[PDB]
């Protein structure tokens, strides 16, 4: 169990060194692997039920992890110039992640301010 | 009649080349006005014709006896309902305009850009049939959110631009939780979905 956090911990912050310094693609990848929030569906809930059960190091992370999310998905969806160009996903996982943000702002830190990256 | 014959010359000279778009302008009056319509076209006075279709509309009318027509709505003279059929041509001169756009923008805004509450709901219930929908979220008009509770109960489309049209978090969720209700078939992952979504806004 102990190691386990570890890993995250390592995988968050792999995430952060490319968080920025571009490679917008590669964060999405990464958070996704790390299993913590919903990329499909509306599984938003199924993450509900599993976050109150989440260890308290990463309970605590959770706020940053949103958030990045919307932010390379923001910046890597600019609407582009002028074909396949699927937008709708990395949107769908938006939307997915808002609905988590929506249910869990009480236990967060309080700054469900994704919504101002979230629009434009 | 010989002042019509006299604005149809007054464009024509400015269809062989500022001045003549007003002369236009003090002119403007009924049908005749379509052909000469096309003539503002000519060089490219989009954005002007809308406000002078308008301001025409709103010169035969003066005022708001259409609205207590529509009111009643009734087929009987009601208030009078031959200026409710005349605006609308004025109305359709001016959806038809519209459509002969597609410099877009400054054409548009000036449409949305003007108090007239039926033009409005005129040029919303325009947008609906072309499916233009999706972007009546998008305009700002105070009109617009009357529009959309009167029209709230394939009004479904209107709804789930409704809720979305929220941003505010209570108003969206109270019209899922409706949506939801309603009496039109909506299915039940449907039903559901509104309600994750309007739980969501708890």
């Amino acid at each position: 169990f102990v190691d386990s956090t570890f890993y995250l911990l390592l995988d968050l912050i792999t995430f952060f060194d490319e968080y920025h310094s571009g490679h917008i693609d590669r964060a999405f990848d990464i958070i996704e692997r790390l299993k913590l929030v919903p990329l499909n569906q509306e599984s938003v809930e199924e993450r509900v039920a599993a976050f109150r059960n989440f260890s308290d190091e990463i309970r605590h992370n959770l706020s940053e992890v949103l958030l990045a999310t919307m932010n390379i998905l923001f910046t890597q969806f600019k609407r582009l110039k002028g074909i396949e160009d699927r937008d709708s996903q990395l949107r769908s996982q938006a939307r997915t992640l808002i609905t988590f943000a929506g249910m869990i702002p009480y236990r967060t830190s309080g700054d469900t301010n994704a919504r101002l990256v979230q629009m434009e | 009649d010989a002042i019509c014959s006299k604005a149809n010359e007054l464009l024509q000279r400015s269809r062989q080349v500022r001045e003549s778009l007003k002369e236009y302008q003090k002119i403007s009056n009924q049908v005749d006005l379509s052909n000469v319509c096309a003539q503002y076209r000519q060089v490219r006075f989009y954005e002007g014709v809308v406000e002078l279709s308008l301001t025409a509309a709103e010169k035969k009318d003066p005022q708001g006896l259409g609205l207590h027509f529509y009111k009643h709505g009734e087929p009987e003279e009601d208030v009078g309902l031959q200026a409710f059929q005349e605006r609308l041509n004025s109305y359709k001169c001016i959806t038809d305009t519209l459509q002969e756009l597609v410099e877009a923008g400054h054409h548009f805004e000036q449409m949305l850009k003007l108090s007239q509450r039926l033009f409005s709901i005129a040029l919303y219930n325009w947008l609906i049939q072309v499916d233009l929908a999706d972007k009546l979220l998008q305009v700002a008009s105070p009109f617009l959110e009357p529009h959309l509770v009167r029209m709230a109960k394939r009004y479904m489309d209107l709804l789930w631009r409704y809720y979305e049209k929220n941003r505010s978090f209570s108003n969206a969720a109270r019209v899922l939780s409706r949506l939801a209700d309603m009496h039109t078939e909506i299915s039940l992952q449907q039903r559901l979905e509104y309600i994750a979504r309007a739980i969501l806004s708890a």
